[PDB]
Parts: C-alpha cells; structure tokens; sequence
C-alpha cells in the first residue's frame, strides 16, 4: 500500500521566516528550491544565496557563509555585481508554488536568507529538495 | 637547452560555463659553459742533457 517517497527525494528547511538553517548537498547530486508565500506582500522580498564550506576544527560542521557567484547563459547577461539572487514578485499569490536553482554545486552546504529583515520577509518559506543518494 | 617546468594548463570546471580558463604556461631557459687553460714549461742545459 505504501508508495513512500521520502527515501528517494527528501526534503529540508532552509527558510521559515525566523531562521536560516543550512542544508547539507554533499551526498547529493541534485536539489532544487521552492518558495511559497502565506500572506498577501507589500512589495518583492529579494533573497541572498549563500554557501557554507567545511570547518578546519570539525570535518563535520558548516563554516562561515560565502556569497554564490553568478554564471551567465549563452545568450543572456550577467547580475549587476556578478553575484546571484533570486527575488519573489508582488504578483504572487497565497496559493501559488515557484521553483528555481542555482546552475553550480561550489561548497558542500547551501543556504538562503532575505537581504533584510522585516514584515514581508516573514511571510515567505523556502524549502530545498534533493534528487538522489550517491553514496 | 634546460626545460625548467611544463606549468598547467586545464581544469576541472562547471557545464553551465560556456567559457574557459588561462592557466600558467612552461619556462624554457638557456645555458653555456666555457673550457680552460692548462700550461707549464720546463727548461734544460744542452751539454749535460747530452753527457748524462
């Protein structure tokens, strides 16, 4: 009776309006994120992608945040400051889902977390997915 | 001729980088030498030369 997929495509907070916790990417070899709003905003809320990389003390433990670089397409542009962001329009609505990813792995942990800290930040959770176990 | 290093070249990059990346190219270098001299003289007397 059970068709549970847990074991295949699990799942992890990464951003819930108080907190930013980093995910771990390293046994996996894909993932992706999600964004879904709970509130009606007052303006779009930009997010910071972050990722972590392992600490000298502990093999086992996130080190300091280090900001994404950007990847430019073949036919497209670069950011601003060659950074990457990803930023949630005014025009969503309570009961819509968006997905994006970044094109690039770099350190073994990830992270996200709003460019400030207000009203509207809190009204919006993040979610990362993961695609397959290596190990 | 001396061939100092070969340097690297290729790396280990992402797909979606349509680009690619310079790496550090060899060092060939040039060497010489040169030789040198050795010389003496040694001188005799005619008379005992014949007589000893």
């Amino acid at each position: 009776m059970n068709f549970n997929v847990g074991v295949d495509f699990p799942s992890f907070i990464a951003w819930d309006g108080t907190t930013s916790f980093p995910v771990k990417i390293d046994g996996f070899n894909q993932f992706g994120f999600t964004f879904k709003v709970i509130e009606e905003l007052t303006a779009d809320v930009p997010f910071n992608i972050f990722y972590h990389e392992a600490s000298e003390a502990d093999p086992c433990v996130p080190g300091p945040a280090i900001r994404v670089p950007d990847v430019p397409f073949c036919d497209g542009v670069a950011t601003a400051d060659g950074l990457a962001t990803v930023v949630i329009p005014e025009a969503v609505a309570v009961d819509s889902f968006c997905a994006g990813s970044v094109p690039c792995f770099n350190g073994p942990w990830i992270s996200i977390a709003p460019v400030t800290v207000n009203a509207d930040s809190a009204k919006v959770q993040v979610t990362v997915t993961m695609k397959g176990a290596t190990r | 001729m001396k061939i100092a290093d070969y340097g690297q070249l290729g790396e280990y990059t992402c797909d979606a980088k349509c680009d690619a990346e310079f790496g550090e190219p060899g060092n060939i270098r040039h060497l010489e030498g040169k030789t040198y001299d050795y010389r003496g003289v040694f001188c005799f007397n005619r008379k005992n030369l014949q007589e000893a």
